[PDB]
C-alpha cells in the first residue's frame, strides 16, 4: 500500500464531492472507497471541479455519509474478475460476488472502462443464426456474432422473448454466456437463477456455462449506470483472451441511458430534449461499440430495449436502432389481439434479409408475406367503414391469406407455457419457408383461420384443422 | 461546538440552511430548539440544507439546531395494529403511546436476488373481476391506476375488508395484515375510511400511516417509506402484509416540492432527475422471501392517478414499468355499468395463475381470451350487419359474462362463491337467461347452493381444487337450478 | 325501382358523410396546430428551468 | 418598546426589511409602514439571513423608498370575529370597507391557524337538498361538506353560487360568510344590494351574513390572504359559537394564482406550468381548515375557475380531492343552451350511495348515467353518419338520452333575465320520480323541446300540450 486520501465535502443524493491534497487528484473514472459500518461504499470519479475537489457518483446509497470522512483512492477504475471463475456466479456492479458462495478466485481483474475495438479490428460476416422462431427466421433473421435488439413497450414480451432465445440458442451454442440484468426486477433475477440450476446451465458442484451480473432497479442510478459495463468486460475477456464464441444477453439496455439521465442534472448539466442527458448518444456509443465481434473473437448479443410510453421516436430507443444488426420490434396492438410473440412483422428488420444471404427463394417469400400484410394494413380502413363486401375479388383473397399469415406467425414458446397451457414449439427455418410459401400459393385456402393460430409448422396447421372439424 | 450543533443562516418554505453541524450524517434526523424536527438532505461545504417535518413559522435566523445521530427511522411491530399514525410513527388517533418491537430506518435496501422465492399464494380480493382475470399473489406489486373518481381506493378497500375471512382464524400463515398509506388526502377522507374499517371490524388488523394535504412536503415524501418498514416487520417475521400506497402521484409531487425548495435542479415536468428511483426502491421492498428467511411476504397495491385517461404520462409510465401488472379503471366503463370499472384488455397480472386458487383457475379457463373474442365480435356487429350462430353465441356469452362480473362495493365474495358463478358463465349455463336478470340469478344461485349443495361449497373452500368428480357434481347442480 | 332509390340514398348519405367529416378535419387541424405549438413551448420551458440553475 | 427595521429592497409585492439588533419578527407576522394615505401592511414570509426578512405586501408598493421605517406588530394579521361582523363588508386585513365605522368586536383572531387534527374530524352522510335537478339526482351535496363548482370563463359558476344562496341561505338558521376572492368588485356591489333586499343583511336590525372582499383589482398579496380572512370568521362561528356555518367562496382558484404571481419574486424555481412549487401544501393549509369538526359544522361552496378550459391544470386538478361533491360546468354544454351547464357524467358526489339516498334513487341515477354514456360513446358516428346508421336499440337510447339531457336543464330564479322564464325549484323526490318515469319510456311520444327549461314531469306534460297548439 502507498495510499492516497481525501475528505468528503458535499453530499447531494448520489453526488459526492471529495477534496484531495495538491497535485494528487485521482483520474476521472477512478474508483474511490469509503469504509462504512456495514461494508464499503464505492464512488466513481466523474469531474475535476477545480480547487482540488472532484465530483463523484455513488455506487450505493449515500445515507449515513458525513462531511470530512476519509476517502481512499484505489488507483484505477472499478475492477471486475474475469475468466472461467466467473462462470456460474452472480456478480454485482463492483465486481463483488452476491451469491454467498465465497470469493471469486480469478487470476485477473479488469477495469470496466475500456476503449472500443478500432475500425481496423472490425470483422464483417453474414452468417445466419437460426432461432427456431417463425417470425424471426422468415422475415428478419438474426446473425451469428451479430447484434440483436428487442424493442418493446411495458409488458409486451421482451423478457419472455429473451428467455426463449436463452432456452433455444444457449444449449446449441458451445462457448460461454454472460447475462446482465440492468435496472430490471430483482425477482426476475431470482427466477433466472433458479432456472439456470434446473436446466443445468449452472451447476453449483461442477462446471457452468453462464455468468450472471445484476444491478436491478432497487439500486441507485450510479450502480445502474455502470453495471452494463461490468457484464460487458466479462464478455470481452471471453472474446479476446479465451478466443471463442460468446453470447451476451442484456435486459434491459434502456436502463443504462435512464440511469445516466437520473444523475445528469445533479452533475451540473443543462438537459437535452425530453429531459435526457446531452451526452446520450456518445455514452451509448462508448458502450455499444464495445459489444461487438472482432478479428479476435465473436460476440452474439441480444439486448432488450424498453420503449418509453410505447414511443419508438423517444431519443433513447431511437438512438439505439442504428447500433443493431437485427431489430425485433414488439407491438402492443399485436399482443392485444392475442398474437405472441407480439413481433411487428413490418417494423422488424435485419441486415441479413438479402438474397445473397438467405437465398432467392427465402427472400421472395419474405417480400411477398410482407406485401400481403401491408395490403391488409392498407385496406383496413375500407373494412372498418364499408366492410368486407366492398372489396375486389383479388382483394378478398389477399385479406383472407393475410389473416391466416398474421396468425401463422404466432408461436407457443416453451418458456411461455405457464401463460398459455400450450406446449412450446420450435420450428426449423426451412420448414418456416416451405410452410409460408405453400400458403402464398393458395394451397391452404379452404382451411379456417383458427387452425393457423398458436401452432408450429404446416403439419401442425393441418392437424389442428382436422381436430376442430371433429 | 459546531460539530453536534449549528445555527440557522436562513429559513423559509419548510427549508432551513444551517451553518455548522460538521459531523452530521446524510439523511440524519435533527432537532430544532424551537420545537420542529427536520431531515438533513444537502450536505454542502458551507452549510446544511434541511427539510422540516412541520411548520417553519417558529424557526428564526440564529436558532440552534441539534444532531440526533440517527438516520430517519420509525417504530415497528404488532403493537401498531389498529392504530393511526403520522409519517414518523407518532400516534394521531388519540389512543396513547404506540408499543414498538424495535425501530427501522425509513430507507431500507430491498431483498436481493438470493433471499426470495416465486410468488405462489393468493391475495384474495373477493372481487370477481380481479380474482378471476388479474389474480394478485403474496409478494407481488399490482398497480391500481385510473383518472380521478374511478374506483381506485374501492379496489384496495374491498381487498382489506375481505381478509376478515382469515384474520379471525388462528392460522398465522394464512393471515394478511394490512397497512394503508394516505399521502396527500384530506383528513376527513382518512377519517371516513377508518370509520368504514371499524364498521367492518377490519381496523384490528390494519395500520393507517397518514401524511395528509396540510402536512409538510417532507412528511408526504416520507410516509410510503416508513409505512414499508412497518409492513416489513410482518415480512421479516414469517407473516404477510399488504400495503396500499394511496397515492404515489401525490408523493411524487411532494418530492418535487422538497427538491425545488432545496434548489436541486429539476428534470422533466420539473420533477427531480430521480423521480423514477423514488418509486423503484419503494416498490422493490415489496417481496416474497425464501424459506431460509421465513417465507414472509409484503404485497404492494400502489395507486396512481392519471389525467384525462393519459396513461402515457411521466409518472404513470414510471410506475407501470416498476410493478408486476396493473388494474386499469375508466370513467366510461363505470357509467356503462361496469363496476369495478376494470379495463380487461389493458389489465394484467404477471404472476397470473401461479397465485390463484386452482378451483377458480379451472373454471376461468380462457375467460380472459374469450372476453377478448367478445370485444372483437361486438366491435364488428356495430356495422349493423346480420349474424351467424358463432357470432351471435359468443356475443351472447360475452355479454352475460361481463354482467356476471359487476359487483357492489363492500361486498367481497368468497372463493367458493366465485367458482360456481364463473362456472355457470363460462360453460354456457347463463346463455339462455335474460340479461337484466343476471343480478338476481347471482344471489338466488348462491342461496340455492347454500341450502342444498352446501357440501359442494365446503369441498371447494377446504381443498381449493376441483377433482373430476366435483366438476360433475357442480355440472348437475347448475343445470338443476337453470329451470327454477 | 328499389335499387335506383337505394343508390340515390347512398350517394346522398356518402355526400353528407364526406361533408361532415371534412368539417371535423378542419376543427381537428386547428386543435392540432394549437397542440403542436404548446408542445414546443412546454418542452422549451423545462429546458429553460433546467438551465437557470 | 417596539421593534423597527428599514426597507432594503422592493420588487413588486415583495419588500425586504432589515433589522438593526438581534430580534427578528417571526414568519407570518404583520409589519407596517406609515404612508401619507394610511398604513401599508406587510407579512413576513422568510428569513433571508444577515438580519433581513422577506415580506409580501398587502397593498400597492408604489412610492416606497429604500430606508423607510418598518414597524413589527408582534403577531400575524388579525381579523374581527363573532357576531359583530354580521352585515359588514371587510378587508383582507380585517378593516371595514362599507363606511359604517369601526367593527367593535370583543376579540381579534390571527388569520393563520392550524387545521383541525385527525382526532377532531367528524364525518356524516347527510344529503343537502338544493332543488336543482342535476345536483339532487346525479351528485347530491352534503350538509357540512365541501362543494366545488368547476368552470371555465363565463360558463355559469357565479349564477350557480347565487342560486344556491337564494335556495339554501334564505332559510338556513345558522350564519353565512361570503368571501370574494379575485373576482368582480361589481359582483360584490351586486351581492351587497341583493342581501339588503332579501333582508339577509339589515342595516337597522340583525344579519345572517358576514362579507369579506379581496377582488381582482387587488395586488397579489391581498388576493393570496383574503380567503384566510373569510375563513377565520367562519372558524369562530364553528368552534366558539358551535354553529352550522355556510361558507361561500368565489373564486378560490384566485388564491392559487395570486400565490404564483409572487413565487418567482420570492426566489423559487417554478414548477410545472410556472406554478409555485408549494401549490399542493399551500392548498391544504387553506382547504383543511374549511371543515366540519366535532364542535360544529361547515358547509362550503367554492367556485373553482378552470384556466383555458383545462381541467388538468395543476390548480383545478389539485382541488378535486379537497371536495366532497364536484359539479363540473362545461362550455360544450352551455353553448347548446343547456343551463345549468352541468356535466352529468363528470360531476361527482360521495353521497351517491344506496345507503344514503335509497336503492330507487341510486338505480335511477345509474340508469340516467348509462343512457347518457351510450349517447356519448356514439357522438362520432352521429356527427359523421347521422341517426340513420344506428341500430334500433341505439336509436331509442339516443332519442331518450336527448330528452334526459334537456330535462336536466332548469330555469334559475337568478338567471330569469337570460332565460326569459320564471325560475323553478324542483324537489329531490319529484326529480327522482320524474326521471324514473322517463326511463320507463312513458314519455317517448313527447317532443324533445317540452323537456327543455322546465321543472318536473308535470311542467313537461303542460308544455307538450301548449305546443300541440
Ligand atoms: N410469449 C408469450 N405468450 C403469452 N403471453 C406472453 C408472452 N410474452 C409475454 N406475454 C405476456 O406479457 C406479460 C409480460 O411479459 P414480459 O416479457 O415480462 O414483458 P416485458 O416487455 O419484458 N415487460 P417490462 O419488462 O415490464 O417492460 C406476461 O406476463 C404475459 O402475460
Ligand atoms: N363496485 C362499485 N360499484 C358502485 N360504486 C362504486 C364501486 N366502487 C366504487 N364505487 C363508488 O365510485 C366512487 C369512486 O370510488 P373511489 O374508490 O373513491 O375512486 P378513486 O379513484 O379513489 N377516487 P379519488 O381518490 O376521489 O380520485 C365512490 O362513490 C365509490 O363509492
Ligand atoms: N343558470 C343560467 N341560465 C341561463 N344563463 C346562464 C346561467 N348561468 C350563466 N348563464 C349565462 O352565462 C353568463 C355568465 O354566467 P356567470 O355565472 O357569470 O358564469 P361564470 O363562469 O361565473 N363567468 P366568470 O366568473 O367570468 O368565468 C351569463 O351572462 C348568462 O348569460
Ligand atoms: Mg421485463
Ligand atoms: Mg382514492
Ligand atoms: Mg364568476
Amino acid at each position: 500500500s502507498t495510499p492516497i486520501t481525501g475528505k468528503v465535502t458535499a453530499v447531494i443524493g448520489a453526488i459526492v464531492d471529495v477534496h484531495f491534497e495538491q497535485s494528487e487528484l485521482p483520474a476521472i473514472l477512478n474508483a474511490l472507497e469509503i469504509k462504512t459500518p456495514q461494508g464499503k461504499l464505492v464512488l466513481e470519479v466523474a469531474q475535476h471541479l477545480g480547487e482540488n475537489t472532484v465530483r463523484t457518483i455513488a455506487m450505493d446509497g449515500t445515507e449515513g455519509l458525513v462531511r470530512g470522512e476519509k476517502v481512499l483512492d484505489t488507483g484505477g477504475p472499478i475492477s471486475v474478475p474475469v475468466g472461467r471463475e466467473t462462470l456460474g456466479r452472480i456478480i454485482n456492479v463492483i465486481g463483488e460476488p452476491i451469491d454467498e458462495r465465497g470469493p471469486i478466485k480469478s487470476k485477473l481483474r479488469k477495469p470496466i472502462h475500456a476503449d472500443p475495438p478500432s475500425f481496423a479490428e472490425q470483422s464483417t460476416s453474414a452468417e445466419i443464426l437460426e432461432t427456431g422462431i417463425k417470425v424471426v427466421d422468415l422475415l428478419a433473421p438474426y446473425a451469428r456474432g451479430g447484434k440483436i435488439g428487442l424493442f418493446g413497450g411495458a409488458g409486451v414480451g421482451k423478457t419472455v422473448f429473451i428467455q426463449e432465445l436463452i432456452n433455444n440458442i444457449a444449449k446449441a451454442h458451445g462457448g460461454f454466456s454472460v447475462f446482465t440484468g440492468v435496472g430490471e426486477r430483482t425477482r426476475e433475477g431470482n427466477d433466472l437463477y433458479r432456472e439456470m440450476k434446473e436446466t443445468g446451465v449452472i451447476n453449483l458442484e461442477g462446471e457452468s456455462k453462464v455468468a450472471l451480473v445484476f444491478g436491478q432497479m432497487n439500486e441507485p442510478p450510479g450502480a445502474r449506470a455502470r453495471v452494463a459495463l461490468t457484464g460487458l468486460t466479462i464478455a470481452e475477456y471471453f472474446r479476446d483472451e479465451e478466443g471463442q464464441d460468446v453470447l451476451l444477453f442484456i435486459d434491459n439496455i434502456f436502463r443504462f441511458t435512464q440511469a445516466g439521465s437520473e444523475v445528469s442534472a445533479l452533475l451540473g448539466r443543462i438537459p437535452s430534449a425530453v429531459g435526457y442527458q446531452p451526452t446520450l448518444a456518445t455514452d451509448m456509443g462508448l458502450l455499444q461499440e464495445r459489444i461487438t465481434t472482432t478479428k479476435k473473437g465473436s460476440v452474439t448479443s441480444v439486448q432488450a430495449v424498453y420503449v418509453p410510453a410505447d414511443d419508438l421516436t423517444d431519443p433513447a430507443p431511437a438512438t439505439t436502432f442504428a447500433h443493431l444488426d437485427a431489430t425485433t420490434v414488439l407491438s402492443r396492438g399485436i399482443s392485444e389481439l392475442g398474437i405472441y410473440p407480439a413481433v411487428d412483422p413490418l417494423d422488424s428488420k435485419s441486415r441479413l434479409l438479402d438474397a445473397a444471404v438467405v437465398g432467392q427463394e427465402h427472400y421472395d417469400v419474405a417480400s411477398k408475406v410482407q406485401e400481403t400484410l401491408q395490403t391488409y394494413k392498407s385496406l383496413q380502413d375500407i373494412i372498418a367503414i364499408l366492410g368486407m363486401d366492398e372489396l375486389s375479388e383479388q382483394d378478398k383473397l389477399t385479406v383472407e391469406r393475410a389473416r391466416k399469415i398474421q396468425r401463422f406467425l404466432s408461436q407457443p414458446f416453451a418458456v411461455a407455457e405457464v401463460f398459455t397451457g400450450i406446449p412450446g414449439k420450435l420450428v426449423r427455418l426451412k420448414d418456416t419457408v416451405a410452410s409460408f410459401k405453400a400458403v402464398l400459393e393458395g394451397k391452404y385456402d379452404n382451411i379456417p383461420e383458427h387452425a393457423f393460430y398458436m401452432v408450429g409448422g404446416i403439419e401442425d396447421v393441418v392437424a389442428k384443422a382436422e381436430k376442430l372439424a371433429a | 461546538n459546531l460539530n453536534e450543533t449549528g445555527r440557522v443562516l436562513a429559513v423559509g418554505d419548510g427549508i432551513a440552511r444551517v451553518f455548522g453541524l460538521n459531523n452530521i450524517q446524510a439523511e440524519e434526523l435533527v432537532e430544532f430548539s424551537s420545537g420542529v424536527k427536520g431531515m438533513a438532505l444537502n450536505l454542502e461545504p458551507g452549510q446544511v440544507g434541511i427539510v422540516l417535518f412541520g411548520s417553519d413559522r417558529l424557526v428564526k435566523e440564529g436558532e440552534l439546531v441539534k444532531r440526533t445521530g440517527n438516520i430517519v427511522d420509525v417504530p415497528v411491530g404488532p403493537g401498531l395494529l389498529g392504530r393511526v399514525v403520522d409519517a414518523l410513527g407518532n400516534p394521531i388517533d388519540g389512543k396513547g403511546p404506540i408499543d414498538a418491537a424495535g425501530r427501522s430506518r425509513a430507507q431500507v435496501k430491498a431483498p436481493g436476488i438470493l433471499p426470495r422465492r416465486s410468488v405462489h399464494e393468493p391475495v384474495q380480493t373477493g372481487l370477481k373481476a380481479v380474482d378471476a382475470l388479474v389474480p394478485i399473489g403474496r409478494g407481488q406489486r399490482e398497480l391500481i391506476i385510473g383518472d380521478r373518481q374511478t374506483g381506485k381506493t374501492a379496489v384496495a378497500l374491498d381487498t382489506i375488508l375481505n381478509q376478515k375471512r382469515w384474520n379471525n382464524g388462528s392460522d398465522e400463515s394464512k393471515k394478511l395484515y394490512c397497512v394503508y398509506v394516505a399521502v396527500g388526502q384530506k383528513r376527513s377522507t382518512v377519517a371516513q375510511l377508518v370509520q368504514t374499517l371499524e364498521q367492518h371490524d377490519a381496523m384490528k388488523y390494519s395500520i393507517i400511516v397518514a401524511a395528509t394535504a396540510s402536512e409538510a412536503a417532507p412528511l408526504q415524501y416520507l410516509a410510503p417509506f416508513t409505512a414499508a418498514s412497518i409492513g416489513e416487520w410482518f415480512r421479516d417475521n414469517g407473516k404477510h402484509a399488504l400495503i396500499v400506497y394511496d397515492d404515489l402521484s401525490k408523493q411524487a409531487v411532494a418530492y418535487r416540492q422538497l427538491s425545488l425548495l432545496l434548489r436541486r435542479p429539476p428534470g422533466r415536468e420539473a420533477y427531480p432527475g430521480d423521480v423514477f428511483y423514488l418509486h423503484s426502491r419503494l416498490l422493490e421492498r415489496a417481496a416474497k422471501l425464501s424459506e431460509k428467511e421465513g417465507s414472509g411476504s409484503l404485497t404492494a397495491l400502489p395507486v396512481i392517478e392519471t389525467q384525462g385517461g393519459d396513461v402515457s404520462a411521466y409518472i404513470p409510465t414510471n410506475v407501470i414499468s416498476i410493478t408486476d401488472g396493473q388494474i386499469f379503471l375508466e370513467a366510461e366503463l363505470f357509467y356503462k355499468g361496469i363496476r369495478p370499472a376494470i379495463n380487461v384488455g389493458l389489465s394484467v397480472s404477471r404472476v397470473g395463475s401461479a397465485a390463484q386458487v386452482k378451483a377458480l383457475k379451472q373454471v376461468a379457463g380462457s375467460l380472459k381470451l374469450f372476453l377478448a373474442q367478445y370485444r372483437e365480435v361486438a366491435a364488428f356487429a356495430q356495422f349493423g350487419s346480420d349474424l351467424d350462430a358463432s357470432t351471435k353465441q359468443t356475443l351472447v356469452r360475452g355479454e352475460r359474462l361481463t354482467q356476471l362480473l359487476k359487483q357492489n362495493q363492500y361486498s367481497p365474495l368468497a372463493t367458493e362463491e366465485q367458482v360456481p358463478l364463473i362456472y355457470a358463465g363460462v360453460n354456457g349455463h347463463l346463455d339462455g337467461i335474460e340479461l337484466s336478470r343476471i343480478g338476481e340469478f347471482e344471489s338466488s344461485f348462491l342461496s340455492y347452493l347454500k341450502s342444498n349443495h352446501n357440501e359442494l361449497l365446503t369441498e371447494i373452500r377446504e381443498k381449493g381444487e376441483l377433482s373430476k368428480e366435483l366438476l360433475a357434481s357442480l355440472k348437475s347442480a347448475t343445470e338443476s337450478f337453470v329451470a327454477t | 325501382q328499389g335499387y335506383a332509390a337505394e343508390i340515390s340514398a347512398r350517394r346522398n348519405a356518402m355526400d353528407n358523410a364526406s361533408k361532415n367529416a371534412g368539417d371535423m378535419i378542419n376543427r381537428y387541424s386547428i386543435l392540432y396546430n394549437r397542440t403542436r405549438q404548446a408542445v414546443i413551448t412546454n418542452e422549451l420551458v423545462d429546458i429553460i428551468t433546467g438551465a437557470s440553475s
